[PDB]
């Protein structure tokens, strides 16, 4: 169990990590995260109490490094860094964990939402989409535009999502227009899986690391590139039995953990009313239809 | 963006553009079989593709073959649409291919990008005009090769005939576009204003008759009474 301690917290904010989150009051004596599960990538992310605009966070993986956070009074945020010293760390952790002056992973033993979340999303490939190799953690707030975004301006503070767009040359082969169009199978399966993203993992990766940032940051690129990728599959009439059943169950972890108040902004009428009642795999889906319908039975 | 009441004129500015209009692509006889059900009857159709400016007609004739073993026709219609459209352009020289096409059913949106994804730089529009464009199969000439083609087949005509020579392209097309919507309200009174005088005739090169100045003015009052009749024997008023 790895631990990201903090040097203080001289503003009072609400700290994330991942899908658990507390207050933390102006100079109040809080100096870390311990517990937090070995496996598995993780944010952290902060709100400040001035200002709550600005979602902003550090997707990281203790594996990695030793990590710590510390705010920056000129730049006006938590930042967190990478500690060398792995001596200078233990000594820094244990004196915090001695003092109880750190929070706990609150996992419940039973709960498997966070593996369910982030089941296909690496490290290695975050540090794909958002660029920055010097640091071995990946910062992303609700203001960062994506690639996409962009083409349609910063392009060092970008989110390099796969550009999906299905009125394009990629998408669509001279003399299948129609056909390409109506089913989207050669845009998913040629072009994306076996051309760019290799395999339905690092897809499904990218898709749910798409979701969380929405969801974390109100990242609106983001969003509109889940809504891409999950409407890319749905409107396919071929792909692999597994890639269907496994997408049943991402998505519905998804929509079980989305704040109830929040779907008006973060979920696509369009495209969710297409996926489960209109698309080739409308029938493909019955655990997200379910959910939805239970849920969210306005959006439909 | 879409084509209006408020942007008319640009129709008749030097950028070339062209009209597309679909409805006539894919047409049908609806009838009973022996065992008394319905079924349909695939006939002739065409493109009307149309530069608003020149007058230039692109008459595609739609072969009923073309729908042969075909599935979904009123889809598939609209993107055999775009794919004649798309090979138009790629077969007109580069000086002459529109900067602008304008679909007359917003349907035909999707299908026409899709098709002209190599030229970026042609504008796809959609219209709030509701012209009548539908009525170019009530135009003897244009019906007549439609029906008679046994093949597909491309044929090209002016729809203004010599108009041009005595008036502008906007007053050209408001007349064509009166005779279309007075042809759609009410095709046999429509005809019959345009043919009660056989002294005047209609040239072989030409689609409709050879009125003078003077003519029109008597003829074009003919199809607004028409029209305004129609829309009370229609509406009670
Ligand atoms: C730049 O001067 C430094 O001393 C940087 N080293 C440092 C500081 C604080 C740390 O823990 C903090 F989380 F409580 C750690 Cl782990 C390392």
């Amino acid at each position: 169990m790895n631990t990201v301690p903090f040097t203080s917290a001289p503003i009072e904010v609400t700290i994330g990590i991942d899908q658990y989150s507390f207050n933390v009051k102006e100079n109040q004596p809080f100096h870390g995260i311990k517990d937090i599960p070995i496996g598995h990538v993780h944010v952290i992310h902060f709100q400040h109490a001035d200002n709550s605009s600005m979602r902003y966070g550090y997707w990281f993986d203790c594996r990695m490094g030793n990590f710590y956070i510390q705010y920056d009074p000129k730049d006006g945020l938590y930042k967190m860094m990478e500690e060398r010293d792995g001596a200078k760390f233990e000594n820094i952790v244990h004196n915090f964990k001695e003092r109880q002056m750190m929070v706990s992973y609150p996992k419940i033993d039973e709960d498997d939402t966070w593996y369910n979340l982030t089941e296909f999303v690496q490290m290695d490939k975050i540090r794909k989409i958002v660029r920055k190799d010097e640091n071995q953690f990946s910062y992303v707030d609700s203001s960062m535009t994506t690639v996409q975004e962009n083409e349609l301006s910063d392009p060092a503070h970008s989110l390099n999502y796969t550009v999906i767009n299905f009125k394009s040359r990629e998408a669509i082969r001279p003399g299948h227009e129609m056909e390409d169009f109506l089913d989207k199978s050669y845009y998913l399966n040629t072009v994306m899986l076996q051309g760019i993203f290799k395999n339905s993992s690092n897809y499904f990766g990218e898709l749910q690391f798409a979701f969380l940032n929405a969801m974390f940051f109100g990242n609106y690129g983001s969003s509109l590139q889940w809504h891409a990728m999950i409407e890319l599959i749905c409107s396919s009439a071929t792909v692999p039995k597994h890639m269907l059943d496994k997408l049943d169950e991402i998505l519905y972890y998804q929509i079980k953990t989305l704040p109830e108040q929040y779907s008006d902004i973060l979920l696509n009428e369009r495209v969710w009313n297409i996926c489960l009642y209109s698309s080739f795999q409308k029938n493909s889906l019955h655990n997200t239809e379910k959910i939805m319908e239970n849920k969210y039975p306005e959006l439909l | 963006g879409a084509m209006n009441s408020s942007n008319y004129a640009e129709l008749f500015n030097n950028d070339i553009k062209l009209f597309v209009d679909d409805t006539n692509v894919y047409r049908v006889t609806v009838h009973k079989t022996f065992e008394g059900n319905v079924a349909t009857k695939a006939i002739n159709g065409c493109i009307f593709t149309l530069n608003p400016k020149t007058g230039h007609l692109f008459l595609k004739i739609i072969h009923t073959s073309v729908w042969a073993g075909q599935k979904r026709l009123s889809q598939l219609a609209k993107w055999k649409t775009a794919e004649e459209v798309s090979a138009l352009v790629r077969s007109l020289p580069k000086e002459e291919q529109p900067k602008q096409i304008i679909v007359t059913r917003k349907a035909m949106l999707d299908p026409l990008e899709v098709h002209m994804l190599d030229f970026p730089n042609i504008a796809i529009r959609p219209t709030e005009l509701r012209l009548p464009f539908s009525a170019a199969m009530s135009i003897d000439k244009l019906s007549d090769v439609v029906m008679k083609a046994t093949e597909p087949q491309m044929v090209l005509f002016n729809i203004y005939d010599d108009w041009l020579d005595r008036i502008s392209s906007y007053t050209a097309f408001s007349r064509l576009t009166l005779l279309l919507r007075a042809l759609k309200t009410n095709e046999e009174s429509a005809k019959m204003i345009l043919l009660s005088d056989p002294t005047i005739t209609i040239k072989s090169y030409h689609l409709w008759p050879s009125f003078t100045d003077e003519q029109w003015i008597t003829i074009e009052s003919q199809m607004r009474d028409l029209i305004l009749t129609e829309y009370g024997r229609k509406y009670n008023v």
